[PDB]
């Protein structure tokens, strides 16, 4: 009579339909822990993802909905691909846990990150991050938490993004962007409390891509204070034209720091860090710098966007409009707004999520 | 147009929103 069958995972417990066989676990995060199964009846290996208790807070649910309702949209070969979507309790009053099924990935990118990489392959992984990134943007969604524990990739050298949490739909109203542990990844406008496009997104890219060159975080910082304060050490203090957008106390502390020159982008990423320079005359070392210089730009302004960034001669050798110009996710009648419902409401919410689509 | 990577190997061999409410 009973479906499911309830597998211990050090402190929590997972319980999953039969079909789910012989967990492990294989990452985690904020919200929570996630296991590899094996399918009986698609008869390949799954990913798991645990999300217990979601409405028991405004913060939790909001990016439980989120992460629900933008898995059910999307659709391309570089975001990571929805499965299945169940809970094991039988009504709403006994309503506790979400359980989200995925395609199994090898790795998540933190793990590429150490060891070093040659044009072909930086360059691949990228195009193929940046696909995915111009997916969500083509229907309005902007990620917004782009960072290498959210792309995971294989050893067939195919990569995915995931983690929608704190994806945000489209509108011109601003929208605060929710707290998170790694922060390292932001764009200044996110740290400065400026409003934003999807270029945010971009910015992220150029610490990745950084990362993946340099084996080390560009902008670590334990505070957001911090974390500016590496960031005009390295790119320098920022145009007095780009001072202007910030409100008046975020103006003047920023005003007073020191004002710094920034490093070169030849000084910033030297030709050691590049591997040997392929004959080829895109896949140079000063290409993928060029790249850097024009993602790496403080003033989002002035910051290429996605497209300009899949025409760049560094990423451009692999593009097939299939992959760049795909057709966009279907986003419903659903505001991902940062609207607050109560505890009750935020309940129905996410139960309706799981058991219609 | 160089052909493109088939193989990646994964194992080597060799409180606070801005900077607002800190202030
Ligand atoms: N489908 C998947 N395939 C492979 N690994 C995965 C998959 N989903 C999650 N993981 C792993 O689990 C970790 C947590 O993933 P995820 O939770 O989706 O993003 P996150 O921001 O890093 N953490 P979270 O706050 O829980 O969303 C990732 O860094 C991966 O290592």
């Amino acid at each position: 009579d009973n479906n499911f069958y309830s597998v211990e995972i050090g402190d929590s417990t997972f319980t999953v339909l039969k079909r789910y066989q012989n967990l492990k676990p294989i990452g985690s995060g904020a919200q929570g822990i996630v296991c590899a199964a094996y399918d009986a009846i698609l008869e390949r290996n799954v990913a798991i993802k645990k999300l217990s208790r979601p409405f028991q807070n405004q913060t939790h649910a909001k990016r439980a909905y989120r992460e629900l309702v933008l898995m059910k949209c999307v659709n391309h070969k570089n975001i990571i691909g929805l499965l299945n979507v169940f809970t094991p309790q039988k009504s709403l009053e006994e309503f506790q846990d979400v359980y989200i099924v995925m395609e199994l990935m090898d790795a998540n990118l933190c793990q590429v990150i150490q060891m070093e990489l040659d044009h072909e392959r930086m360059s691949y992984l990228l195009y193929q991050m940046l696909c995915g990134i111009k997916h969500l943007h083509s229907a309005g969604i902007i990620h917004r938490d782009l960072k290498p524990s959210n792309i995971v990739v294989k050893s067939d050298c195919t990569l995915k993004i995931l983690d929608f949490g704190l994806a945000r739909t489209a509108g011109t109203s601003f929208m605060m962007t929710p707290y998170v542990v790694t922060r390292y990844y932001r764009a200044p406008e996110v740290i400065l409390g400026m409003g934003y496009k999807e270029n945010v997104d971009l910015w992220s890219v150029g610490c990745i891509m950084g990362e993946m060159v340099c084996h080390k975080i560009l902008f670590p910082g334990r505070d957001y204070i911090d974390q500016w304060n590496k960031v005009i050490e390295q790119l320098g203090t920022p145009c007095p034209e780009f001072m202007k957008k910030l409100q008046p106390t975020v103006r003047t502390y920023v005003e007073n720091r020191p004002k710094y020159a920034g490093y070169s982008f030849e000084k910033l990423f030297p030709d050691v860090l590049f591997p040997a320079d392929s004959e080829h005359n895109k896949l140079k070392a000063s290409q993928a710098r060029d790249l850097l210089s024009k993602m790496l730009v403080i003033d989002a302004s002035k910051r290429i966007s996605v497209d300009e960034a899949l025409q760049h001669p560094y990423i451009n050798v692999w593009y097939d409009p299939s992959e760049a110009e795909a057709p966009p996710p279907k986003i419903p009648d659903k505001q991902l707004d940062e609207r607050e419902h109560t505890i009750e409401e935020w309940k129905e919410l996410i139960y309706k999520e799981v058991m219609d689509l | 147009r160089p052909k493109r990577p088939t193989t990646l190997n994964l194992f080597p061999q060799v409180s606070i929103c801005l900077s607002d409410e800190l202030p």
